């Protein structure tokens, strides 16, 4: 795919010369500037930008034509980088700036990973813990799980630099590289969800006095269910619409705004939630603002407020700050729920000690 | 008031007349027991896997 | 079997000044709290001042308080309530109660007439 | 051994049968509130209980309050000594704990605060929390009327007390019944806050026995005490 | 008139404890030499029996080490099988505190008792199926604490009254009363022989009954606070105490003074629940301080505890066969021990 | 998300690198 875009168009235009060769004309179609021309009388010239194979911005939208003469395109008047070239000078520095993210939140997801595999193995091991709260944080523990997961199997299949990049022509590849990124699609909303039913179990301890039996089914059709729909309301709504290659750009509009809405309703209403119930424990506190601090410092984890700044405020700024917000600091969230929420609980370091001196 | 008092009184009575038998003698049946039934007490002696029932 | 003694008393003038001992055996004196509750006649039983396993702590019902003080002495075995500066208001029958849990200061049963753990205590009279 | 495989079959239908029968009072049992109904028989209790309504050891009180459930256990023919039926009553939402406010034989009011100081301090009772309930406040009224009254010379720290600013005492009363009043709620405050525990709480009111809001504060005070006990395994309290 | 009674009764008491003192010779520990210890009796729950809402306060066995009925504070009287932790009975109440129950020798009759001062007694027969309440036994004024059967057809109560009753099934009257304790009766144990029982009370004093003649025989007086746990031992000669100033203590009922005493200093908390076996050689004892624990009853020193609880632990039962351990604590959750 | 922008900018980026490459190649 990186050096195969070529190939197809040969292809295409490997039948030109063939048929139509029985006519003289001035200037063959020959494979000229790397654009497969046509054979045309003199006269006959048509102006083009860069090929539509590549169809970037390059900074100017320019054309490219050219003279025909007996012996056929005696020279092209325009270049292809004083038409339509790329025209970056500031490659130098992307390079290190998307290397150094790349590593960042990937150590930042293996880490995650190291500490959440004991996270949610702790919960679930022990039978004292087994109420309601704890089965909705082992869920929360698995979404962050197959989320890193997620994450960094898309990187292998995207950007394998090991292989000797020939990139058959094979489609089962392709297959592969999409199923990946369905994955990690369908993992980054089962996790913006399992933080919602986190904010939903919160207010309904608090308000409602009658909490129904069956509501843990509920909150698992909104945790797994509800995520598995966007992902069909996404991937039906891209495979024969944007049939690109792929699917890790996301050009078109279309793609793109059916997987934030449903990231942005989570966010809002998991952020209303969060001033509900600090509403509530300040009137439950109003009758000292240290702990007030404490408990929020401690539930801005848990709630993910964190995509509350820099999602509703415009993404005009340098479009990167909020990279370096989510991807590097936001990415340590699973360091910063499992060690406040199954490391330093106090209701389980309660039994983690007597199982630390029984042995 | 009186009558309190007085029943109080006669139960007193009677627990002064008692056997007086010394406690080396008396105690000589405790372990006794323990070593007449030493080796049949599940918890004292390691318990058969076959026999036991919670096995 | 746990015990209780008490002695003080005699007749004083209304003002006067006056002591109570009390004097415990069958068990560790600084494990239980120690108070003194005191029944007039024809009355239910009062409460009136109470000193924990130290003497950290040392509270009086307010018609006493001003007035009389408490001490405790583990070393002696025995608990003090001094009884001057008196009322004419106050004669009674005073039992150096003990509370029965140990090692806290919670318990519950102290005024009663069907509690156990107290003394037959020692009549004080105060007249003119 | 194929005589055995039949009855072992019943068994597990009896079983069954069984945990059938008792998943369903799971619910039963995790709807209810168990509250203690306590205090001095020379109060407004009954008077109190038989509010609620409209020989055995236990009177039991089912009501309803927006629709949730309050079994209310009032204690009945039973003896003075409380140390050892009280231990039994761990497991309750709250023990309301009523206290008449009769500063006259012998005090009231010395006895009912040793006693709440015993509630308060209790081992098993260091997680159940007490809503007071100070009645006969409108008595104060006529009791304080008399000029060398018995609220302060039984309680001379009355006597250089200043009510607070903050709190607003019922309209239509002099101020040195609303002292004499707040008085008596600072001295159970004391104890309530000294202890210093954290993992239960008391809640003072004044209340006349004759009046709807009692249900109501009852209500209010073992929801707040429900918030409170979520709010405390996530920390934030 | 007072002052002459009081003064006969201090005098009586003076004889009594210097009779007492006499009787005195040398201490159980010193006569125990040869006793080797038992060693760490490592015990880990073989079965565990989930089912019950709130805490189990009491329980008990039955007569042929299978069938085991346990008490809850939630409205419930389970009988399970301890061989394959199945739930054959789930018999409810009418009322929610449940204080104590026991399990008919002839394994026919359950009985219950709680604060509402009724003994129910139900009735395992069952020709029709559905259990019944046989027999309601009321004339307490205080709160029942602690029932069990003397056989199919007595059975005997203790009430918070200052009082034990000994029932009649056939026709639910008092055959006979026992009083003479000074505070709360919260615990009593059979003979072995059936023939005399034991009654703790909250005054700290112990005392001997019978229920032929109905007056006490022996008092005992050792304790400083209020008793909680109370048994035999299996000869049926010796019984060991436990109350709630953190210390635990044996009897004879012909010696008449603390045989030998069990204690620690680590120890600061009372102990709720006792239990012997059958060679008289483990005391089980379940403590509050979160775990139940095991002495022994000629060496008084530790050997083994049972801490898989998270609250206290109310009721601790061996079998009678000897070859199991039941165990319930305040967690709601029932446990059976077997060493191995 | 921001991840799906972060891939998003890192392809582009891959994608001009190479086209450069390719480029550089030719011409």
């Amino acid at each position: 795919r990186f050096h195969l875009e070529i190939q197809e168009e040969e292809t295409k235009c490997a039948e030109l010369l063939r048929s139509q060769t029985e006519k003289h004309k001035a200037c063959s179609g020959v494979w000229d500037n790397i654009t497969c021309w046509r054979p045309a009388n003199v006269g006959e010239t048509v102006t083009v930008p860069c090929p539509k194979v590549f169809s970037n911005f390059y900074s100017k939208a320019g054309n490219i034509s050219k003279n025909c003469t007996s012996d056929g395109w005696s020279e092209t008047f325009p270049d292809f980088v004083d038409a339509c070239g790329y025209s970056d000078p500031e490659d130098e520095s992307k390079i290190t700036f998307y290397i150094l993210v790349k590593a960042i939140y990937t150590l930042g997801y293996s880490v995650s990973l190291m500490s959440l595999a004991t996270g949610s193995i702790i919960l679930c091991l022990f039978r004292k813990l087994h109420c309601t709260r704890n089965y909705i944080h082992l869920n929360l523990f698995l979404s962050f799980i197959l989320r890193a997961i997620s994450v960094l199997v898309k990187d292998d299949v995207l950007y394998s630099s090991s292989g000797t990049l020939h990139c058959p022509d094979q489609p089962s590849s392709w297959v592969g590289c999409k199923l990946s990124l369905v994955f990690l699609q369908y993992c980054i909303m089962a996790n913006f969800f399992w933080l919602l039913v986190e904010g939903l179990y919160l207010h309904t301890l608090l308000v409602a006095m009658l909490p129904p039996r069956r509501c843990f089914l509920a909150y698992l059709l909104i945790g797994w269910g509800l995520p598995t729909v966007c992902i069909g309301a996404w991937t039906a709504a891209r495979l024969y619409l944007e049939d690109t290659g792929c699917w890790d750009t996301n050009d078109h509009s279309v793609p793109w705004w059916v997987i934030r809405i449903p990231i942005l309703i989570s966010i809002i209403v998991n952020f209303v939630l969060f001033i509900s119930i600090i509403r509530i424990l300040l009137q439950k506190l109003t009758s000292q603002y240290k702990r007030l601090a404490k408990s929020t410092l401690l539930l801005i984890p848990l709630f993910g407020v964190h995509y509350m700044v820099f999602a509703v405020f415009p993404i005009s700024i340098s479009s990167k700050y909020q990279i370096l917000f989510e991807l590097c600091l936001g990415s340590f969230q699973g360091l910063v729920v499992a060690v406040l929420y199954c490391f330093l609980n106090s209701e389980v370091q309660c039994e983690l000690k007597r199982k630390w001196r029984s042995r | 008031s009186i009558a309190q008092a007085r029943k109080l009184v006669e139960q007193l009575k009677m627990e002064a007349n008692i056997d007086r038998i010394k406690v080396s003698k008396a105690a000589a049946d405790l372990m006794a027991y323990c070593e007449a039934h030493a080796k049949e007490d599940p918890l004292l002696t390691p318990v058969p896997a076959s026999e036991n029932p919670f096995r | 079997q746990v015990q209780l003694q008490e002695s003080g008393g005699g007749l004083v003038q209304p003002g006067g000044s006056l002591r109570l001992s009390c004097a415990a055996s069958g068990f560790t004196f600084s494990n239980y709290k120690m108070n003194w509750v005191r029944q007039a006649p024809g009355k239910g039983l009062e409460w009136v001042s109470d000193i924990s396993q130290s003497g950290a702590s040392i509270s009086y019902t307010g018609s006493v308080k001003g007035r009389f003080t408490i001490s405790r002495d583990n070393a002696k075995n025995t608990l003090y309530l001094q009884m001057n500066s008196l009322k004419p208001e106050d004669t009674a029958v005073y039992y150096c109660a003990r509370c029965p849990a140990p090692f806290t200061r919670d318990c519950f049963d102290v005024t009663s007439t069907t509690y156990a753990y107290r003394g037959q205590g020692t009549q004080v009279t105060v007249s003119s | 051994t194929e005589d055995q495989r039949n009855e072992e079959k019943a068994q597990r239908e009896a079983n069954k049968k069984i945990e059938k029968q008792l998943q369903k009072d799971k619910q039963v049992y995790r709807a209810t509130h168990r509250l203690l109904l306590l205090g001095a028989g020379e109060s407004g209790k009954n008077t109190i209980v038989k509010q609620m309504r409209i020989t055995s050891g236990i009177f039991e009180t089912k009501f309803q309050v927006d629709k949730v459930n309050f079994h209310m256990f009032d204690v009945g023919a039973q003896r003075d000594e409380r140390r050892k039926w009280i231990q039994c009553f761990n497991d309750v939402t709250a023990i309301i704990f009523v206290v008449a406010s009769s500063s006259n034989q012998t005090n009231r009011l010395q006895a009912a605060l040793k006693l709440f100081d015993s509630i308060w301090n209790n081992k098993w009772l260091r997680d159940t929390s007490v809503i007071l309930f100070l009645n006969k406040q409108d008595l104060l009224a006529e009791k304080v009327l008399a000029g060398k009254s018995k609220i302060e010379d039984y309680f001379p720290e009355f006597a250089r007390y200043t009510t607070p600013e903050d709190a607003t005492p019922e309209p239509g009363e002099d101020p040195r019944v609303t002292r004499a009043k707040y008085f008596i709620r600072d001295e159970f405050l004391r104890i309530s806050t000294a202890s210093g525990d954290g993992r239960h709480y008391c809640y003072p009111h004044f209340t006349c026995s004759v009046d709807t809001e009692n249900i109501r504060r009852v209500f209010n005070d073992c929801r707040d005490i429900i918030q409170r006990m979520h709010l405390r395994q996530y920390e934030l309290l | 008139e007072l002052d002459q009674l009081r003064q006969e009764a201090e005098q009586l008491k003076n004889q009594i404890r210097d009779a007492r003192k006499a009787c005195a010779d040398a201490t159980l520990s010193q006569i125990t030499n040869n006793i080797d210890p038992v060693g760490r009796i490592q015990m880990r729950t073989r079965r565990t029996l989930r089912g019950h809402l709130a805490k189990i306060y009491a329980m008990h066995w039955g007569t042929d080490s299978r069938l085991l009925v346990s008490a809850s504070q939630d409205g419930k009287l389970i009988i399970w099988d301890s061989y394959t932790t199945n739930k054959v009975h789930a018999i409810p109440l009418r009322s929610s505190w449940v204080m104590t129950c026991a399990y008919a020798p002839s394994g026919n009759y359950v009985a219950c008792g709680g604060l509402d001062n009724i003994c129910s007694i139900y009735n395992l027969k069952t020709r029709e199926g559905n259990v019944r309440v046989s027999r309601e036994l009321a004339g307490h004024t205080g709160y029942l604490s602690c029932c069990r059967f003397l056989d199919d057809n007595q059975i005997v109560t203790s009430s918070g009254d200052t009082t034990c009753a000994l029932w009649d099934i056939e026709t639910g009257q008092q055959t006979t009363t026992f009083t003479g304790h000074t505070g709360d009766v919260m615990s009593l144990s059979l003979a072995p022989d059936t023939r005399l029982f034991v009654s703790g009370a909250c005054d700290a004093s112990a005392k001997l009954w019978d229920v032929r003649e109905g007056m006490c025989r022996q008092t005992f007086t050792g304790h400083e606070s209020d008793i909680n746990a109370i048994c035999f031992f299996p000869n049926g000669n010796a019984f060991a105490t436990g109350s709630d100033d953190a210390t635990c203590r044996l009897f004879d009922l012909r010696a008449d003074q603390e045989l030998m005493t069990y204690s620690h200093d680590n120890i600061i908390c009372g102990i709720t629940s006792v239990s012997f076996s059958k060679s008289g050689r483990l005391l089980l004892a379940g403590y509050d301080d979160f775990n139940c624990n095991v002495w022994d009853a000629l060496k008084a020193d530790r050997a083994g505890v049972l801490a898989g609880h998270d609250n206290r632990v109310s009721c601790l039962g061996v079998t009678d066969d000897g070859m199991a351990v039941a165990t319930g604590s305040w967690d709601s959750f029932l446990k059976i021990w077997n060493g191995s | 998300h921001s991840d799906g922008i972060f891939t998003d900018s890192y392809s582009r980026y891959r994608k001009q690198m190479a086209v450069k490459k390719y480029l550089a190649a030719v011409l």
